[PDB]
């Protein structure tokens, strides 16, 4: 259920 | 060195919810 | 956390979340020391019977964090592993003593109203607090019920320490010099433990001489999660000390 | 023991 990390990372 | 001064608690002075449960504990 | 409390907003700025990069996934908490280290349980990178050996790159660590799931854009801050140093005589073989590691952050974090670095303790102010009975306070982002869940914010709750023999005779376990147990008793008739997720985190205390809070323990291990009487096993961060500043004026 |  997480949400979405930034790709940068 | 300045470790363990919350900035939202500590720093201005405001107390939370429940940290005078644990300062009452200490006998 | 089992029977806490939901944080508030900048309670804990220390808590650090531990994440994984695919399956992307909330592995462990974690507590910032400095603006490049991370402490937490050896047994959240390193345990060989569960098959788990994470590198320094299979890892993501999340600070500032309130919200268990949400991407938390202008709050939290990601970083990335510059090296990870497990205890050279962590015990996974019988009991996870000296469940304790050091992650070194490739670049250092700037602190803010969401994130601050906790204290580490003094052989005196370990010597005060560090009594039967005291209260300390755990934060995680795990389990709040034994088995099934996982909550939206942050929770908390404060546990009392408990003298060493109720500790020992609690479970058939080997306890070390290294551990020490917390949690209330069947007749205190209040309850809350550290749960599946919690591991890594911080057991803190607030010093009544400076007003400071302090680092006493990492939560390691327990026997379900909240049964009466159990208790949480923590690691005696004061005890390790001399572990953590030799790998820091080392590799730092 | 269950690491938790």
């Amino acid at each position: 259920d997480f949400e979405e990390i930034p790709e940068e990372y | 060195a300045d470790c363990g001064l919350r900035p939202l608690f500590e720093k201005k002075s405001l107390e939370d919810k429940t940290e005078r449960e644990l300062l009452e504990s200490y006998i | 956390i089992v029977e806490g409390s939901d944080a508030e907003i900048g309670m804990s700025p220390w808590q650090v979340m531990l994440f994984r990069k695919s399956p992307q996934e909330l592995l462990c908490g974690a507590s910032l020391i400095s603006d490049r280290w991370v402490l937490t349980a050896a047994h959240c990178l390193l345990y060989p019977p569960w098959d788990k050996n994470f590198t320094e790159n299979d890892l993501l660590v999340r600070i500032g964090k309130h919200s268990r799931t949400r991407y938390e854009r202008n709050i939290e801050k990601i970083s990335m592993l510059e090296k990870i140093y497990i205890h050279p005589r962590y015990n996974w073989r019988e009991n996870l003593d000296r469940d304790i590691a050091l992650m070194k952050l490739k670049k250092p974090v700037a602190f803010s109203d969401y994130i601050h670095p906790v204290c580490l303790p003094d052989r005196e102010t370990a010597a005060s607090l560090l009594q039967a009975g005291y209260k300390g306070r755990v934060t995680g982002w795990g389990n709040l019920k034994e088995t099934w869940g996982q909550p939206s914010v942050l929770q908390v709750v404060n546990l009392p320490i408990v003298e060493r023999p109720v500790c020992k005779d609690s479970t058939r376990i080997r306890i070390t010099d290294n551990m020490f147990c917390a949690g209330y008793k069947p007749d205190e008739g209040k309850r809350g433990d550290a749960c599946e997720g919690d591991s890594g985190g911080p057991f803190v205390m607030k010093s009544p001489f400076n007003n400071r809070w302090y680092q006493m323990g990492i939560v390691s291990w327990g026997e379900g999660c909240d049964r009466d009487g159990k208790y949480g096993f923590y690691t005696h961060v004061f005890r390790l000390k001399k572990w953590i500043q030799k790998v820091i004026d080392q590799f730092g | 023991l269950d690491p938790r």
